[PDB]
């Protein structure tokens, strides 16, 4: 299936969707529909679950032998899929071929205009236009679903009278909805007689010239039993032909009961959702006619009368996705619906929002950023005032002991034009992690360019740590868009460095020449990734000494904390 | 028996002198010691120049023996301490005349009054007091001149921890704020012979008090990031201000005397640091008499372990920094084009705050040496 | 073209889209594609202009002799232009066949959770997908200019440094574009000679094995230059073929010189917006290459470059209609773009509020609302306290006057279970239009069923007052839709009343039996009309005495006025 | 020389009808007669009861006869008026411990105090006092024994239209309810005998103090929609209540004391028929006040041409309605199942609006058969 790729030097969920052919004039000429098809699912279902939860990289073997895709191309029953999922591809996706691997970049799916919280391969909610039943895609299932919520249920107006309206032979959708009323309960029909009315928003009709018609009932009417049920109501009729003559099919007796056993099988395996205080079920009920010829029975004609519902009825589960800790699983109904329905809090009291309005940043300089303060000015001899050593209380009791951290950190920041470090006992129960005694410290660098760096210092001649620092990197990666509302594209690199008495180097590990990024993962913004930083430590419930703006001139004005539900 | 006025009613000694009045760094320390400063008369003689320059004596019909017997009683009622006197009155009257009758380069002007001078040319050049009418710039003027009347000298939270009879009667909510609009108004209606607004409606009168009160209240820095989240959330986001509206137009006199108010690093280095010893030098009284009580002093109130310099830059970072921000960002700052607009207002805002930087720096980097 | 039908007794803008083949078996046998499209784009035009002012009703005579439409259905083209620009079909449409013509409802298109504010038939804003140049469907153009709004133009990130990447054997979209862009500045190519790049984000390629070439580049160039500038840039080469092979097309000199300027002609009369401070141009290079087999020309290759644009760029104008005055028109760019990118007001005061907030009407009687509040509660003498005269100053001098009037107002009111009249000394004026003399008074009763009727008394016997009461009664309808926000399918019925001295009878003119309608337009729901015409009174600022909520009260409390930046 | 207390703390002339105090309609009529209306102590007598019912006099161990002797000096400062005498005060004092002390269908219960009685043994019936501590109560109990304290009689709007010294003092806000607070809590600390709240911290004082004068401050009527807005934007949108929040906590006590405040037309028609003429009799006397001044009498308040009903029936449906569908369409109000809900509350409030709908049918009717 899809695994997570744990055997990997990346900071990022790694899938491993197998084997994929690639090159445009490649799928193209490949001689198996089934296996294009589910390779094609395959990478959606990975890219669907990245967009979820963080970002990531998928990986997928070179099928074909000789690709370059600097001359062939990815293909295009992929890109097609690609352009479903998201509108604008180039702003989440990155494709990279490294050696023998085929690689795709994927962005954090981030809140936007539409109003979206997750991406949905399909949401498997049929409707009913005026004569086909098409999927909901993502922006109606979400005004579908949001209407139902907000009136508890949904609005009929059964037949509490009919309308005084004048008297003028007149044609509506409702004569054909009232003709089929009467074929439903006609006891009999003549072979090859004519019908009075076609297919419209309540009436369907199939020929279905199949020896089986069980195997073909089983997949096609769970998505006309849906989109009925989810606007109006109606009926559908099996065993006609194109021309509108009646004729039914060769079905002998003992087999209805069985069709009528698998009707009612399948429609009551689909799934359903209320949003009102009952719980009914979904109304219909099936009929069986005969198509006598003249004095002998010809066949028989299905008749199948579906009842508008009051919520939601899906044809399947909601084809959305997610990974959870590893091995990529769907989301539940009751979790995919919560997306589409619910808000997030924003609270963004009045103290918090002039700590972000200053990144306003039109083209003037408009100085005084509130999330760049410090009372000690004086870190770092060699230098000007362009590093700020955030909680200023670890940063210090760090820097007296361990004789060699405070000049390594110098020699470190030398090469950055203005960034902010902060220090941490812990980054790993910052992010509601588990945490291991032999790290000694943690930092964050958040410079310019060179995007955010953690350096996990420790003084043990035994492990690597290889698997602390990248899987904090990686939680931290996620927390930043999940949470902070970061929506660029961005990498956490990491460094780890050995720090025994009497001496600062040994650096045991650079991630940053170890892995290959796309070209726009490098430059971050800075003030977005602050401003991102402060609201994941916030919800985290951990913001409590990073972003100092000490209080000493607030409490001689009176003004209150920054922000909780304790004052 | 009540305080009436001086005599000769518009005194000259002080000429030549006003008439450098028009610029941002009014030397108001030199008009002080040029009037006998023995008695202080100043927030008398420095209203009635104003008010004859916008032309409000005539618009409104204020008779002048009336006008000066009532803001000599004002200036009376002023506290003789380091900060909070009548001179510091008297700078935030000023401030505010300037940014509301002074060029603003790209605004859109629509009973008016404009200042005297004004020199109206342009069609790029409009201010603030094209789009608000007389009255609310009247009261903008009157809020001005009494906004710290009869200051005790302490701060809203040494009434307030303390206990003190003005905070449990005014429940710990703005507890000078309301004092001062209070103790001016009950002074006002106090005596017939000072009011000077007489010829007003009953509808006028009453919406006069209540812009005045409202700019009064607007003054609490406890309230600060309050009005700033306000300000921005109608010049980012909204239509701009809409000079129409009557909301619109009062949140920007509650920004215009919010500005004023605290404007001491804005000016010139040399007034910005008078200002400063005068603030400090308040302060330290406070812990004075906040350590004979066995309250622990408050930050920078240690006149021992004074740090005059990180109060100063912590002030004009959390505080004045933002404050400009939003004025500047809403295109209402008074300046000049560069033939790309230039700012005499922000940029000593931006020396001002580099000069307490140097004065950090040295005096942590001098203060390692010595402590190893 | 498009007309509005102003021979109509409909109370509705009535568009008159001429003759219209109609029938699923009749489109689709046509034997006439040019005319086909050209009916379906005449249907479209117009269901979208209505869609955007107010509602109203569509026109069209059949044109095939024998159709009935309950054995006949609309057709497919037809249906599936109605499912694009609208979500859901039953919501807005109604179909009904009145004898030789067939009649389309059409709702008012209403503020929804996709956060468009009007319709469009194509926005024309091409972008580029990973190798196809596709159209923004209306919520990616809603979310391509909302944030070139929100940063006054486009961010780009021009190379201020290459990222000090590892050095390892890699390929990306940059390879491609690389290649190209020395394929670009190659002064001769090889007859048949291979390429080392394929097409993707930032490279097309075209075989267009045309003889003339200049009238298909007229018509396929603006779509590709529309890509290109909406995303990153690219180049484009004319004169390949499908299998990579460079083969140019036979083409004498003095013929490059036209298309040179017909390429810059075209290219220059694409529209563009800007959302920045400068205004540039569409920057860009043309360029022509020989082919020469070994040392003869064979033929040329045109390539052309488009660079990354800082704000929009349309193909054509965008294609979204309105009906002004009368002669539906086009909506214009600065138009277009006016509703794509700003919001509604949404003022909604503390008291405003709680004025609506009574409206939640959960399964419980929820009683005391407050729009429905009056201090005389005795008219009509023989009854209960069920009709509300609201204005209860002008309700009172009319009645005072007018002897016959009054007994008229009680003996009309009697078949009413619930509602409200709101009387007007001229409801024409309310609307933002002209007064005629003539009119006594006017009202609109507002019931639970029945929908608003507008009554137009008078006392002349030398007029008939159908063109004031019937011009009054559209015009109330598209603004409780367009202003007040009512987001259901409403029409305005109306009767003319005769009030000569000494009599209250002659009831001149009776719309409701005049004029058919579909079933659903008869059912109102009373409190959301009463929101709706509270708030387009608002916004038209002819709210004075309607919705009483005396004052007498709330001057002992001493709370303010209602709403108003008059206090 | 001050006011100390009555000699013997509780008296026990009114047991048999204290027992009666866990319904809603508590005769309140028959326990003023019932004690000796001479004095006047049913406020010190009803604040006894309740709060040895709640058990707050051992989970802060406060003195009884520091209490006792607080109260007894509140009593006295209530005026000798109509309606906002020490009689409304025990009222409101009643109506709050009933609506955070019983049983509410549908609630989930998570330092806490329930009833006496409540009667526990359901998981459907949580009480209010189970979602709020101790101190949240205390504070709301406190608040509503000292609300109306020291009333002038007047209302607000004639405060502030006839320049009173009142009104000029707090600046025309909330002229009154900053009075309540302001002169009861100095009352507090006016002496030492007084300070039942001895066993309290300094943060615990601080927050207590906090909650008191923010309630007392919720009953002002000119902030009434406001509040009703805000606390339906947090019942129809949000989460619902989240009573792990402070802020949300604070809302609910706001509005349980602004419901109690205005309860006349929720009890049974004998109590809000006396209530009723007690509240326009206060008005009457300020339309003597008011015409022997000039100012034309409001609305309701002329003695001569009285409109009882006209008031009652404008009250119900613009204030008092829509604060009980509110409170009600939170899941808050005090009930029970039918084996859907039953509510005591709600269905006076029906029945006393339709009552005074007739009383405005005959009386328009009648009247336009006599004037033709
Ligand atoms: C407590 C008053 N305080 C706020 C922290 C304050 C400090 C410093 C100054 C100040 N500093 N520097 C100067 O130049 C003079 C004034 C504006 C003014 C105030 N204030 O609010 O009035
Ligand atoms: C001015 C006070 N007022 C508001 C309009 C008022 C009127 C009537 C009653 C009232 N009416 N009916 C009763 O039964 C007793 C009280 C609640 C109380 C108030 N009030 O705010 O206190
Ligand atoms: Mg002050
Ligand atoms: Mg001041
Ligand atoms: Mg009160
Ligand atoms: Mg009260
Ligand atoms: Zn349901
Ligand atoms: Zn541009």
């Amino acid at each position: 299936n899809i695994s997570v790729d744990l055997e990997t030097n990346y900071a990022e969920l790694v899938l491993d969707v197998g084997r994929v052919t690639l090159g445009e004039n490649s799928r193209k000429k490949m001689k198996d529909c089934k296996l294009r098809k589910k390779q094609n699912e395959s990478v959606s279902r990975a890219m669907c679950a990245l967009l979820n939860s963080g970002g990531g990289v998928i990986k997928a073997e070179i099928e074909n032998e000789d690709y370059s895709y600097t001359k062939d191309g990815i293909g295009l029953d992929l890109e097609n899929s690609f352009s479903n999922i998201l509108l604008f591809v180039p702003e989440y996706l990155d494709f990279m071929q490294n050696g023998n691997y085929f690689l795709i970049f994927v962005k954090s799916w981030s809140l936007n205009t539409s109003g979206l919280r997750i991406t949905t391969l399909s949401s498997n909610l049929y409707k009913r236009d005026i004569t086909s039943a098409k999927v909901m895609n993502a922006t109606a299932a979400l005004e579908f679903l949001k209407d139902m919520k907000k009136t508890r249920g949904r609005l009929y107006l059964r037949p509490e009278l009919l309308a005084k309206r004048p008297c003028v032979d007149i044609q509506e959708e409702n004569n054909m909805k009232a003709l089929a009323g009467v074929f439903f309960d006609r006891t009999e029909l003549d072979r090859k007689e004519k019908l009075t009315f076609t297919e419209s928003t309540h009436v369907e009709i199939k020929n279905f010239s199949t020896e089986r018609l069980l195997q073909r009932i089983k997949e096609i009417l769970p998505q006309y039993v849906s989109a009925f049920a989810n606007t109006d109501g109606g009926y559908l009729f099996i065993g006609l032909n194109e021309d509108k003559e009646i004729i039914g099919f060769k079905a002998e007796m003992s087999d209805l009961d069985d069709l009528e056993r698998e009707i009612e099988k399948s429609i009551r395996k689909m799934p359903v959702h209320h949003f009102c205080m009952e719980k009914k079920k979904i109304n219909y009920s099936c009929k069986f006619l005969g198509v006598y010829d003249k004095g002998s029975l010809c066949g028989y004609v299905c008749a199948l009368r579906v009842e508008r519902f009051c919520c939601a009825v899906f044809a399947k589960e909601p084809d959305s996705w997610h990974v959870k800790d590893n091995r990529v699983m769907q989301l539940t109904r009751k979790e995919w619906i919560q997306f589409m329905v619910e808000a997030e809090p924003k609270f963004s009291s009045a103290y918090e929002e002039v700590i972000s309005q200053i990144n306003t940043s039109l083209p003037a300089p408009h100085s005084w950023p509130l999330l760049e303060w410090q009372r000690q000015r004086h870190h770092c001899p060699g230098l000007s005032g362009r590093i700020t050593y955030t909680p200023e209380n670890l940063c210090r009791k760090l820097f007296l002991q361990h004789e060699g951290l405070k000049q390594l950190i110098c020699e470190e920041m030398s090469s950055v034009r203005k960034g902010s470090l902060i220090f941490s006992r812990s980054w790993s129960v910052d992010l509601g992690l588990q945490e291991n005694h032999k790290v000694l410290c943690d930092a964050l660098l958040i410079s310019q360019d060179s995007p955010p760096v953690l350096y996990t210092f420790h003084m043990v001649q035994d492990e690597e740590f290889k698997g602390y620092s990248t899987q904090t990197a990686l939680t931290l990666k996620q927390k930043l868009a999940k949470i902070g509302g970061y929506t660029k594209k961005v990498c956490v690199m990491t460094k780890i460095f050995y720090l025994s008495p009497e001496g600062m180097t040994s650096c045991q590990y650079d991630l940053r020449s170890q892995v290959i990024y796309p070209e726009s993962y490098y430059f971050t913004r800075r003030k977005y990734l602050l401003k991102a930083l402060f609201k994941a430590l916030k919800r985290l419930k951990s913001l409590r000494d990073q972003f100092s703006f000490a209080e000493n001139l607030y409490q001689i004005i009176g003004i209150d904390c920054f922000q909780k539900n304790d004052k | 028996k009540p305080i009436l006025a001086p005599e000769p009613l518009v005194m000259d000694n002080l000429d030549s002198i006003m008439e450098q009045l028009n610029t941002w760094n009014f030397p108001i320390f030199d008009l002080v010691e040029n009037i006998g400063r023995k008695c202080g008369r100043i927030l008398s003689q420095v209203s009635y120049r104003l008010f004859e320059d916008m032309g409000l004596f005539e618009a409104f019909k204020i008779p002048i023996r009336e006008f000066m017997n009532y803001f000599h009683a004002l200036e009376i009622g002023y506290r003789d301490i380091p900060y909070h006197n009548r001179i510091h009155a008297t700078d935030v009257l000023h401030a505010v005349w300037y940014l509301t009758t002074q060029p603003i380069p790209g605004l859109s002007t629509v009973g008016y009054v404009f200042s005297k001078t004004y020199n109206v040319t342009d069609d790029k050049y409009g201010c603030l007091s094209g789009n608000i009418p007389a009255l609310e710039l009247m009261a903008l003027y009157v809020a001005a001149a009494m906004h710290d009347y009869d200051h005790p000298g302490r701060t809203n939270a040494f009434l307030v921890a303390t206990s003190a009879p003005q905070a449990v009667l005014y429940n710990d909510r703005s507890v000078l704020e309301n004092h001062h609009a209070a103790a001016a108004w009950n002074l006002f209606m106090s005596r017939p012979e000072y009011n000077f607004l007489i010829n007003l409606d009953h509808v006028e009168f009453k919406h006069f008090r209540f812009l005045v009160i409202e700019a009064i209240l607007a003054t609490d820095l406890k309230k600060h990031f309050d009005f700033v989240a306000k300000f921005n959330g109608k010049v980012n986001d909204d239509v701009g201000i809409d000079w129409t509206n009557e909301n619109d137009r009062l949140l920007v006199c509650q920004m215009c005397i919010k500005l004023a108010d605290i404007n001491g690093p804005a000016k010139c280095k040399e007034l910005h640091l008078q200002w400063t010893d005068g603030i400090v030098n308040e302060f330290y009284e406070q812990g004075d008499e906040e350590a004979s009580l066995g309250l622990p002093i408050s930050p920078f109130m240690d006149r021992s372990a004074p740090q005059l310099a990180n109060l100063q830059e912590s002030f004009i970072s959390h505080i004045v920094g933002p404050l400009c921000n939003s004025y500047d960002s809403a295109g209402l700052m008074p300046g000049k084009w560069v033939e790309k607009i230039y700012c005499q207002i922000t940029q000593h805002l931006l020396q001002n705050h580099k000069m307490w930087k140097k004065v950090i720096e040295e005096e942590q980097r001098l203060a390692g040496i010595e402590n190893q």
